[PDB]
């Protein structure tokens, strides 16, 4: 359920 | 490093990329030395058994 | 093809009982070693023009590296700086018209932006880490038992490189890409730290971690380098090791960030068996959890023998014990055997443990040499993290 | 009582007892290592040449004369054309990162060659437009397609008679003969998207199809489509479907859709809408140009890329079915040296479920059991022990403890 | 801090100690008493921290003192044993050993294993400390090896005790101490140790190994290292000690695959079966024998080899046509290309292309002086007689590496040795020195004398005239031969000398002393009179040849100077240089893998001639040995832009692959054959290196080392240094006139067989798990010296570092080392 | 997901938890079963007492009726509910008809016990796969073993709980016409055969054996001592 959520970097 | 929990929507993904780095440096292809680690922790059961 | 860079091991001095015959073995290793180093200085120092300097003059210091993009005409191409600008250079004579290639990193003067050179092993520093160069000292001796699973792996990385007429003589293709899966703590890593002591190969490794980078594109294009890196450099092993890390099951992610890791592995899934079919690149990953791997990654094709290291069994413990007890000082009085019979599930890096404790607890009592009962207690002491967890004597 | 080791304590521990050479040949492993070390560094530094061509094809006097006359000319592109008179132009051009300028063309130029969006070039310092510069042919996009032909021929895809045909009438019976698709009147399907298990098929029925293409085959790799910096990604996706339009009878083969066709949610929060944003310059791209796509889960597609508008066809890869996977099998084996008499057909029937890969490894592995036993044919005997270790060995459990009740 | 026990024996030591301030009579005899039991009890006790030595950190000053005075008589000696055992934990060695050999005797036992060593070390320190200036001191120490080296031997410290004795230079005694149980750690030891060791040590070493053999009657053991030392009146001994037969027996098997010939008097029983198996006739009817299990008696055709199907008629060409069927059939008794259209075949080739061709006829057919004498009767006597050299080196070729009681050689070759015409003569002089290679009969000697001194002789003549000289003696220095050689050598012309060919004078001068260093002091001093540079050329070669695979890393350090040096007349003696190396080199495989750094160092900042001689040089070094690093290493440098190194390269890769087989190399040839097509002298050559990769269809190996890779075999190191200085110039002697000189590998040609005979010569097939070679030196216990075993049913072949293991205990081999041909004694322990 | 339920066909025509089942029968203490001439003995192994609980209330091995053992693996709670099936199955039989059960019959009635309860949800299979011999054929000896599947199998012998697999491989290599010849020989064999007990202690091993007509007798720790100790004394042939 609850999703703790990680994330990248377009430069 | 808590236990790898199985990838998917709701899992421990990223703190388990990063465990499984310090899994292999300590004890990886590439033998280290002279570095000791004294990891402290209060609930002994919850980490992997690779760690 | 610049041919297999392998890793650079000095021979191996055997006796290891400290006797002279080591010192004299070492001292030949150390004479010739001197001698090597002798040419080496003494070809520098013995050692004591008017048309490369001419050519350094027009280019002069420094040089930009941007990417090639176009070759307009024979004496033009389109240059993009290193910042994703573009320019309309112009090709000098020095610079070969052949090694020109769209994509190629050129060399660019820095005054007039104009071709000067062609910048060949312009692989990362990410990927040219990648590569052993100095051979792990742990020879197929040193690893007890698993003949089984080291057969399996030596029929993929080592055996088609030695006697290739074998396999092309009956029609196999000789099997490339093993999954070396198990309990941690069996042999996983240690038998591939033996392929690189073996093999003459070029050894990169990885960590299942490292090519995970944050940029968009930053992931699958170093796993496009690493597998362009060996395939440039001929016989060719990439160990990945903990593959568990980018290659985990497949699933609609609401998560940018885990589409990414998936968009790395789905390219480690065609790097691998996808239009234009590979080289000669061999793959060994390793995973203590097989049953989480993409379906697709372990598909067999990709990686076709899955060597299954289980925990030791009775005869290969008491093989384990001996290769980390062979420069011990055991007393006369140290019977493996009470402790090798056990049932407790006495790993392979649990027998490791069991005798650097035994050896420590000989310090303990002002001993360097163990007797039996250090290795009683050490078992003890060293035999925790697994406790005791089992049914209650509900089955008779 | 864990006594410390008193300093009194290690002096005798590393003395006592010490075998005479104990000292020396320790000495002799530290000497060579640091020996080793500078070995090394006296030479670690190997010299990378830098493509300098051979001596004979120089012109060192003229190449002064070329750094010193030519300049270097941005590249950038003709946005609009304000034509203030008509007889001075005063164009605008986009420098690409630098800014966007309205300049007016150098002397050499004609008015008349510098047409409304050509690429042109400009001098760094006023920006005039010196020279017209051919349209942009794309590094990465030019080296995807095909250029060498793969060698797997159409008869080594065993087993999927029925869906090489479906494929057959949407990327090549369309192309070759579309007289068919037209006397009926029937849009042929421009795109299938290939689905099945992994390591049924899927992608030698793409280089079967490229060996027969007669096209242009146009590979798209997946990962090139998802760049760095924002917008490459979609730049990139119109650089090759312009690249085939250009081309007479295109085919684009995204392999492993998945990397660049996630179902859609939003992210702004990072990049990864730059990936989506990606796929929307591609879902409105597809909706002569035949379009394949192959994803061994199919599931994590967008519902809006797998619609009949776009992917008219979908072909499933199943499990081979037992008179296919005979099939599959004598494709791997005519190269193998194995016994005459081999019953297939019986080995068949022990690869329940199997892919049409894992036949393959059974294949593969039944030599290198008759490679482990010196025998240079590999007999039937292998190969039951071949199905042992590619497809039991790895099936399940279902052993004979519980498998005692099925008889 | 310490505890009751600890505290109070840091007390009772104390008061012990302090007790001494005094001279009361009740203070030194109690209480050195005290101290005696004390140190006693904890030094003879496990490895534990000796309390007494971590408690008494005492000073000896007072009582080494009063030891003069107090009681210089047993009270005296006792203060000595305390303060003796107290010094082996500190750093006190002069004192610490001369306590012992002045206080109180008792024993070493007492003390401790821990003590007994120390004393061990600072005795063989005190010896090495002590030169021949005075033997006083040498009476007490060697009175205590006397008895320490006893104590190791009993307690498996074997290693120390061969150790200590080594470190006093004299290694007498082992003789007299090692027991049934113990012969083979210390034998193993020092065969292992001898390479090493520098000299003289190292040769006595082989003699003091070589007796322990002695002593327990394992006589098979002792002609091992006999030939090591290659002293042949040792080998006599053994010879006449063998009351046994089959001992004898053997032992001339070992003796004839090292090529050693001791003339058998008549009193020796069997001396027409010792006089055949010496002389090697027996050898043709196995290696037939060995093909039909192998069922490899059909020969073979270039065509096949080269596989031209795959790939995307010159009289050079041609020749390398006649090669390859020359080593790929060679020895099989059967080409289908230079035994039934010869004549036709050679007309194709021009002159020296008929020579090479000719020569081939006698390659094919090798160990039959009838078969291939029988198989030489059709061309020789060419209407264009010039091919004559060319049946001449195949009349001298077929006797190569065997020896008939008729002596064939120089019957035929004699009448024509003084054959005017020049071509004629080369023929002669070369086919015989192939054929009696290290025979240094005087007769051929004798006879190949007048061609050195023949004016009338052309150069080329004269250089296989020294050449073949220099193979008849190889390794003997014959000062007859030597004398001819080194007055020759002299005798020549500065003008002369600058040719190639007389590249070759200088090498008969080393061949002549191979394996001695000792006394090329003497030959390097006469050959100083020429002027330069063929004085330092002839310097440095004859220099090499002394010291092959000595091992001596001197030389190799004064052999890499040159090489080292950067410089016309110089580059002759680096290119001989580099090839020193290779050759001194390629004894232990600890220094010979590290040469190939050195040798790769030389390729990368080396110059011109050094970049030539290299890929040579790695042609020692593993000869008939597919190391995948080496064998890379050719490769890289097989594509080089000057055409030396490509040659040299290619050539180099023929040579680590001869007779293996490996797939590898061939399809590693096959494609440079495409690379090259253009270039015929490439093309020659590397056609020439799939030849060599299919020597004997890979049932014959040119390495020189037999016996475990132990036993020199110096007829073999003849050949190959022949061959590889010759192709030092490979244009003007390779790609020139001669070749021929590519036979001169002929001399160490030979087959590597596992056919395993029951007791009466039928073959016995025997399970033999076979594989890679482990040492057994330093395992305690029956450590398994066979590893990636792979059970073959004998007969079976051993690549190059392989060796075969009788895995059925039902048979006993006489000879420990399983190589070549072994009797097998059934085993009277089995029971079935 | 196929196995959380009893009678739902996984999409392979497997039952799942019936599969699931005989990994208790894994999990329990190895017992073997071999039949002879006249003696058809059957051995429990990994006895295993706790130091101080009395091993009466422990028994692994009985006696289904006058002429038939019935030795069992698996979880205890369910064994002893199946033999009081048996038990009481084997006396209702013969009133019903006077001849006594037959072996083979009341192998049929136990794997009809099990079979009916792994037929339907809502009841858990008996995890026990028990090992019946009895002589009750009345002439020829037959041990059978049953499976918690519900199939009942006949072997001349057997091996069942925690070592199956190695005590099966070393029982047919050594069982023959010579080895079972002899009455003391049978014995023999399956001392040897149960003398790879996880420990191999040799005190743990507890064989019963019931003779044609006979009655039961379960070994006492002094002649299977002798018997372990004779067995010792033949294995003392290999120096
Ligand atoms: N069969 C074996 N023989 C000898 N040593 C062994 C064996 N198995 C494990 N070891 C020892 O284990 C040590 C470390 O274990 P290893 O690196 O092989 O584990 P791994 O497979 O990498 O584990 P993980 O799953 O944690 O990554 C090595 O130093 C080696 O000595
Ligand atoms: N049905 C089949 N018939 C013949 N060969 C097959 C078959 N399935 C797999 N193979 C073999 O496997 C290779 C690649 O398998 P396949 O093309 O199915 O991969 P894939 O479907 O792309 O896998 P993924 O979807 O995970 O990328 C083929 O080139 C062929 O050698
Ligand atoms: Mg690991
Ligand atoms: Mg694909």
């Amino acid at each position: 359920a609850x999703x703790x959520x990680x994330x990248x970097x377009x430069x | 490093g808590s236990s790898r929990l199985e990838g998917g929507s709701g899992g421990d993904s990223e703190v388990q990329r990063t465990m499984l780095e310090l899994l292999n440096q300590l004890d990886g292809f590439e033998a280290t030395k002279n570095i000791k680690v004294i990891m402290a922790t209060n609930r002994i059961d919850i980490l992997d058994s690779a760690l | 093809t610049k041919g297999p860079d392998a890793a650079s091991k000095l021979p191996l001095v055997t006796p290891h009982t400290q006797c002279r015959l080591k010192l004299l073995k070492l001292e030949r290793i150390k004479d010739y070693l001197l001698m090597e180093e002798e040419f080496i200085r003494n070809q520098e120092q013995m050692k004591p023009e008017e048309e490369r300097s001419k050519v350094d003059d027009l280019r002069g210091t420094p040089m930009s590296v941007g990417t090639l993009e176009e070759i307009i005409d024979d004496n033009h191409a389109i240059v993009s700086t290193s910042v994703g600008s573009e320019h309309y250079v112009s090709i000098l004579s020095f610079v070969d018209k052949d090694l020109l290639e769209p994509g190629c990193s050129v060399l660019l003067n820095h005054k007039v932006h104009a071709v000067i050179g062609v910048l060949m092993d312009d692989t990362d520093p990410l990927v040219t880490v990648m590569k052993v160069e100095k051979a792990p000292q742990e020879t197929y001796a040193d690893i007890g038992g698993l003949d089984n699973q080291i057969q399996e792996i030596k029929e993929s990385v080592e055996l088609p490189l030695t006697h290739p007429e074998y396999y092309e003589e009956m029609g196999i293709k000789p099997p490339k890409g093993v999954i070396l899966y198990g309990p941690p703590g069996t042999g996983k890593t240690l038998l591939a730290k033996a392929v690189a002591n073996q093999t003459s190969a070029t050894f990169l490794r990885v960590v299942g971690s490292e090519l995970i980078q944050k940029y968009l594109g930053d992931g699958p294009k170093l796993v496009r380098e690493l597998f362009r890196v060996a395939e440039e450099h001929a016989p060719s092993i990439v160990f990945i090791d903990e593959i568990d890390a980018i290659g985990t099951k497949r699933y609609d992610s609401n998560s940018g960030g885990e589409r990414e890791i998936q968009r790395t592995m789905l390219e480690l899934l065609n790097q691998l068996d996808g239009f234009d079919s590979r080289g000669d690149v061999k793959v060994i990953m390793a995973t203590n959890r097989i049953e989480t791997l993409d379906p697709a990654l372990i598909r067999p094709g990709r990686i076709d023998r899955k060597i299954e290291f289980p925990l030791p069994d009775e005869k290969t413990k008491k093989r384990i014990f001996q290769i980390h007890t062979s420069r011990m000082t055991l007393a006369d009085d140290v019977t493996l055997d009470d402790l090798i019979m056990a049932k407790d599930d006495l790993s392979g890096a649990d027998i490791k443990a069991i005798c650097t404790e035994a050896g420590l607890m000989a310090l303990r009592e002002r001993r360097m040499k163990v007797t039996n009962e250090d290795f009683k207690k050490s078992k003890e002491n060293v035999l925790y993290k697994k406790q005791e967890g089992t049914p209650e004597g509900l089955y008779l | 009582p864990i006594r410390a080791l008193d300093e009194g304590d290690i002096a005798l521990l590393k003395t006592y007892g010490q075998s005479t050479y104990s000292r020396q040949i320790k000495q002799v492993e530290d000497d060579i290592q640091q020996l080793l070390k500078k070995i090394n560094e006296l030479t670690g530094i190997k010299e990378s040449d830098t493509g300098l061509a051979p001596p004979a094809l120089w012109d060192l006097a003229a190449d002064k004369q070329t750094l010193q006359s030519e300049q270097p000319l941005q590249v950038a592109r003709c946005t609009k054309i304000i034509n203030a008179d008509s007889e001075d132009p005063k164009y605008i051009i986009n420098v690409k990162q630098f800014a966007k300028f309205v300049v007016d063309l150098s002397d050499q130029v004609a008015p008349t060659d510098i047409e409304e969006g050509m690429r042109v070039g400009v001098d760094r310092n006023k920006y005039q437009i010196h020279i017209p510069l051919p349209p942009k042919i794309d590094p990465t996009v030019t080296m995807m397609q095909v250029e060498e032909k793969p060698d797997v021929t159409y008869s080594d895809v065993g087993g999927c008679k029925e869906q090489i045909e479906k494929l057959r009438e949407v990327v090549e019976t369309p192309l070759l003969h579309p007289e068919r698709f037209v006397n009926l009147g029937i849009e042929p399907p421009k795109g299938v998207l290939l689905f099945g298990p992994p390591g049924t098929g899927k992608t030698l029925c793409a280089r079967a199809v490229a060996n027969r293409t007669d096209a242009c085959f146009i590979r798209v790799i997946g990962s090139e489509l998802v760049q760095k910096y924002v917008g490459e990604g979609a730049r990139m996706v119109r650089e090759l479907f312009e690249m085939a339009r250009t081309k007479k009878a295109c085919l684009i083969f995204f392999d492993e859709i998945d990397a660049i066709g996630g179902a859609r949610f939003d992210d702004g929060a990072g990049g990864d809408n730059e990936v989506q944003r990606t796929m929307l310059e591609l879902i409105n791209q597809l909706d002569n140009i035949k379009v394949l796509m192959a994803t061994n889960r199919p599931d994590t597609l967008d519902p809006a890329l797998m619609r009949p508008g776009r992917l008219d066809r979908k072909i499933e890869f199943s499990l081979p079915d037992l008179e296919g996977r005979t099939h599959i099998f004598k494709i791997h084996a005519r190269s193998m040296s194995v016994e005459r008499d081999i019953r297939f057909e019986l080995l068949a029937r022990l690869c329940p479920n199997s892919t049409g890969a894992e036949i393959r490894s059974v294949c593969t592995e039944a030599g290198m059991f008759a490679i482990r036993a010196r025998r240079k044919i590999a007999t039937e005997k292998d190969f039951l022990e071949a199905v042992n270790k590619v497809i039991k060995s790895y099936a399940k459990f279902s052993a004979t403890p519980r498998y005692m009740t099925y008889n | 801090e310490l505890s009751e026990e600890d505290k109070q024996l840091q007390d009772e030591l104390e008061m012990l100690v302090e007790r001494l301030g005094e001279k009361d009579t009740s203070l030194y005899r109690p209480a050195l008493e005290e101290l005696r039991r004390q140190i006693r009890s904890s030094t003879t006790s496990m490895t534990s921290v000796p309390k007494p030595l971590k408690f008494l950190r005492p000073h000896y000053g007072k009582l080494k003192e009063i030891y003069e005075n107090m009681a210089p008589g047993e009270n005296k000696r006792f203060a000595a044993d305390i303060i003796s055992v107290l010094a082996m934990t500190m750093s006190g060695e002069r004192e610490c050993l001369k306590y012992r050999l002045v206080g109180s005797q008792e024993e070493l036992a007492s003390w401790g294993h821990e003590y007994v060593r120390h004393l061990a070390g600072e005795v063989a320190k005190e010896w090495q400390e002590l030169d021949d200036a005075e033997k006083v001191q040498r009476e007490p120490l060697l009175t205590l090896v006397k008895e320490i080296v006893p104590y190791n031997m009993a307690h498996n410290a074997e290693h120390e005790a061969c150790d200590l004795l080594m470190e006093i230079e004299q290694v007498d005694m082992l003789e007299k101490d090692i027991d049934e149980n113990a012969y083979a750690k210390v034998c193993l030891y020092l065969t292992s140790c001898v390479n090493y060791v520098p000299e003289p040590e190292n040769s006595a070493l082989l003699r003091c190994a070589l007796g322990v053999f002695r002593k327990f009657s394992r006589f098979p053991e002792a002609l091992r290292l006999a030939l090591m030392l290659n002293d042949m009146e040792l080998v006599e001994d053994i010879f006449t000690s063998c009351k046994d037969v089959v001992v004898q027996k053997q032992m001339a098997f070992m003796l004839g695959r090292h090529g050693v010939f001791l003339e058998l008097s008549e009193d020796v029983e069997e001396y027409e079966d010792l006089t055949e198996i010496m002389s090697n006739v027996q050898l043709n009817s196995n290696f037939l024998a060995l093909a039909r299990e192998l069922d490899i008696m059909e020969p073979k055709v270039p065509d096949d080899i080269y596989k031209t199907h795959l790939e995307n008629d010159s009289a050079r060409m041609n020749l390398a046509s006649s090669f390859v069927n020359g080593f790929v059939n060679a020895a099989f008794g059967q080409d289908k290309l230079l035994t039934d259209d010869g004549n036709k075949w050679l007309y194709k080739n021009k002159d020296h292309g008929m020579l090479s061709a000719a020569a081939s006829l006698g390659m094919i057919l090798l160990w039959d002086v009838d078969g291939g004498l029988t198989q030489i009767d059709k061309y020789l006597y060419s209407s264009e007689d010039y091919i004559k050299s060319g049946a001449l080196l195949a009349c001298g070729i077929v006797n190569s590496g065997v020896r008939n009681e008729c002596d064939p050689a120089l019957a035929l070759l004699s009448d024509y040795v003084l054959h005017n015409s020049n071509t004629m003569r080369l023929g002669s002089i070369f086919g015989l020195g192939l054929a009696y290679a290290g025979s240094n009969r005087e007769d051929v000697l004798t006879l190949l004398l007048p061609v050195m001194g023949d004016s009338k002789s052309s150069m080329e003549v004269a250089g296989v005239t020294a050449l073949a000289c220099g193979m008849i003696a190889v390794g003997s220095c014959n000062g007859d031969v030597t004398s001819t050689i080194l007055q020759t050598i002299m005798e020549k012309s500065e003008t002369e000398l600058k040719d190639t060919y007389a590249r070759w004078l200088p090498l008969g001068l080393g061949l002549n002393h191979l394996g001695k260093g000792e006394a090329i002091e003497a030959i390097l001093a006469a050959l100083e009179v020429v002027s330069e540079p063929f004085r330092s050329f002839a310097n440095t070669l004859v220099d090499v040849c002394a010291y092959a695979g000595s091992g001596n890393v001197l030389k190799v350090q004064q052999l890499l100077h040159i090489c080292s040096e950067h410089f016309a007349d110089m580059g002759a003696h680096q290119g001989v240089a580099v090839l020193g190396i290779a050759l001194i080199a390629m004894g232990e495989e600890i220094g010979a893998e590290m040469a190939l750094r050195t040798f790769g160092h030389l390729l990368r900042y080396g110059e011109p001639t050094l970049r030539r001689a290299v890929p040579l040089a790695l042609a020692l070094i593993s000869v008939s040995n597919p190391r995948l690093n080496i064998l890379d290493t050719l490769s890289k440098f097989s594509h080089d832009a000057d055409p030396e190194v490509s040659y040299n390269s290619i050539f180099a890769m023929g040579m680590v692959g001869s007779g293996t087989n490996n797939a590898r190399l061939a399809a590693m040839l096959r494609q440079l054959a495409q690379y090259h097509a253009k270039d015929p002298n490439n093309l020659f050559m590397v056609r020439l290196a799939q030849g060599l990769t299919h020597l004997g269809k890979g049932t014959l190996t040119l390495c020189p080392y037999h016996s475990d890779r132990q036993l020199m075999s110096q007829v073999a190191v003849a050949g190959l240094l022949t061959v590889l200085v010759s192709f030092l110039d490979v244009r003007n002697i390779i790609l020139g006139k001669s070749h021929y000189v590519l036979y001169g590998l002929v001399a160490a040609m030979q087959p590597r067989m596992l056919v395993t005979f029951d007791e009466e010569l039928r073959p016995l097939p025997v399970s033999v798990r076979v594989g890679q070679a482990v040492d057994v030196v330093g395992q305690a216990g029956k450590p398994k010296t066979i590893t990636g075993f792979q059970t073959h049913t004998t007969p079976v072949l051993l690549a190059h570092g392989e060796r075969a293991e009788l895995a059925t205990e039902e048979f006993l081999p006489v000879t420990p080392i399983l190589e070549g041909f072994v009797i097998l004694r059934k085993n009277p322990n089995y029971d079935l | 997901s196929y196995d959380r339920a009893i009678t739902v066909f996984s999409p392979d025509g497997h039952l799942f938890q019936v599969e699931y089942a005989q990994e208790a029968v894994k999990k329990g203490s190895t017992a073997v079963g071999v039949r002879g001439r006249d003696i058809v003995v059957l051995g429990v192994e990994k006895k295993s007492v706790a130091k101080l609980q009395d091993e009466r209330t422990v028994r692994k091995i009985c006696a289904l009726d006058d002429n038939v053992c019935m030795a069992f693996a698996g979880l205890t709670a369910d064994a002893r509910i199946v033999i009081n099936r048996a038990r009481v199955e084997c006396q209702s039989h013969r009133l019903t008809v006077e001849d006594p059960v037959t072996v083979e019959y009341i192998t049929r009635y136990i794997a009809s016990l099990k079979q009916r309860y792994t037929q339907s949800n809502g009841r858990r299979p008996f995890g026990i796969s028990a090992l019946i011999v009895g002589f009750d054929f009345d002439g020829t000896p037959r041990l059978y073993q049953t499976d918690p599947s519900g199939t009942y199998h006949a072997w001349k012998a057997n091996a069942i709980g925690r070592g199956a697999k190695s005590v099966r491989e070393f029982l047919e290599k050594n069982y023959t016409d010579e080895a079972i010849e002899t009455d003391d020989l049978t014995i023999k064999l399956v001392i040897k055969a149960l003398l790879e007990v996880v420990q191999s202690g040799g005190k743990n091993i507890e064989l019963a054996v019931m003779r044609r007509d006979q009655s039961l007798k379960i070994l006492n720790p002094e002649e299977i001592e002798k018997y372990v100790a004779e067995i010792e004394k033949e294995k003392e042939e290999n120096e």
